[PDB]
RNA sequence: AUCCUUAUGCACGGGAAAUACGCAUAUCAGUGAGGAUUCGUCCGAGAUUGUGUUUUUGCUGGUUGAA
């Protein structure tokens, strides 16, 4: 059930290794869950950039 | 409304129903809807009765959800003079409720950056609908 | 858009000075649609001014047509020809944009139509 | 010939204080004329 | 000690523009100026007003005429 924790983990991973696509994918998946349902497109863009 | 049938092919109350039954529908909106119908609405009886039933069910559920949301908003408004008093003072209680409800909580609203706040409660920006105002205010909301 | 009014003494108005950058875009659109329309025969034979007829020529053609209908000048049987002219008054000045947009969306790509509407 | 405004003038005379007269809002150009002048002139600085 | 990134200061050199560049006992401005938008959101630093010059500032050289 825990999603905030997951998000935190993802963030940490990004901080450690930014370019890793799997982390980005995970983040995207998390976003898709629909807590934000926003900052979504921007996040995607960021992922693409990285 | 579209589904309703009976006198719907000529004019029920067709263009009457939109303004009254779907209270939101403004003249401009209605005109475009009509245009769309004239062009792209196939008006052959629904692919199956089952499909129609499903759509009806969806409508019922969706409507209920909307009602619930509205109720929640109302509740928030009633409360917000206690919840987010400063915001209310700045704006007005109903407006505050609308904003806050949209956000989530007050915390959520706070987290929202100021430039975004503007375009909360905006009607989905359609390409076809005119926009430029004498105001110069892009957001409305 | 700025509107310097004209100086046709008998009756003035209007000249719309559009922004130079946008103007290019507008110009291109004008060129393209007109080209495209001509290719695809959007506009009937009856609409004027055509690229072919200079207005005096057009007038001449019209006259010829009027003459060259079957038994038009015969009035033995009580025939009545009637040549109704009229100005479609305020045509441009009461084009509703929503309706216009919709109409365009029949004949152009919707994006273009939208753009046109925005510009107007 | 100046008959329509006389009454108004009289009313004004009756009403106003000295203080009020003193504190008239020295008026701003609502139609932002000087800006316009600056702009056009600049554009057509010959 | 060598090499590099950043900013700035001085300068060689090369280029573009001056319709541009200032100035203010002004008014307001990252506690949001001004903008974008696919409408979800995004960018984020000047804007307003006043005003000075602005087919130009400072300096040189030539021919000439003037006579």
């Amino acid at each position: 059930g825990n999603l905030d924790q997951a998000e935190l983990l993802v963030t940490q991973a990004l901080q450690k290794f930014p370019s890793n696509a799997l982390l980005w994918v995970e983040q995207i998946k998390l976003f898709k869950h629909g807590n934000k349902s926003s900052l979504k497109k921007t996040i995607f863009q960021d992922a693409l950039r990285r | 409304i579209l589904e309703n049938e009976n006198y719907s092919k000529n004019e029920s109350d067709e263009l009457f129903f939109h303004l009254e039954n779907k209270a939101k529908l403004t003249r401009e909106q209605i005109l475009v809807l009509t245009m769309s119908m004239k062009t792209s609405f196939k008006n052959k009886e629904p692919l199956d009765i089952k499909t129609r039933t499903q759509i009806l069910e969806a409508n019922s559920i969706l409507e209920n959800l909307w009602k619930l949301q509205e109720d929640i908003g109302q509740y928030i408004a009633s409360k917000i003079s206690i919840i987010a008093p400063n915001v209310c003072f700045l704006v007005g209680p109903e407006i505050a409720a609308q904003l806050i409800a949209h956000a989530g909580g007050v915390l959520e609203f706070s987290r929202i950056p100021s430039c975004n706040i503007a375009s909360i409660g905006k009607n989905k920006h359609l390409s076809h609908e005119l926009h430029t105002l004498e105001s110069g205010v892009r957001q409305e909301g | 858009v700025d509107i310097t009014m004209m100086e046709n003494y008998q009756n003035i108005s209007p000249v719309y000075s559009v922004d130079p950058l946008e103007k290019i875009t507008d110009a291109y659109l004008d060129q393209y649609l007109w080209y495209e329309a001509d290719q695809r025969k959007l506009f009937p034979n009856w609409i004027k001014p055509s690229d072919s007829e200079i207005p005096p020529l057009l007038v001449y053609k019209w006259t010829q047509g009027i003459n060259n209908l079957s038994e038009i000048w015969d009035v033995s049987r009580g025939q009545s020809a009637v040549l109704l002219e009229t100005t479609l008054g305020e045509m441009a000045e009461k084009i509703d944009f929503t309706l216009l947009n919709r109409l365009l969306r029949l004949i152009v790509d919707p994006n273009i139509a939208d753009y046109i509407t925005a510009k107007n | 010939g100046n008959v329509d405004l006389n009454k108004l003038t009289e009313e004004r005379e009756k009403l106003l204080q000295s203080q009020i007269d003193e504190n008239l809002a020295q008026l701003t150009k609502n139609a932002s004329n000087p800006i316009q002048v600056n702009k056009p002139n600049a554009a057509t600085d010959a």
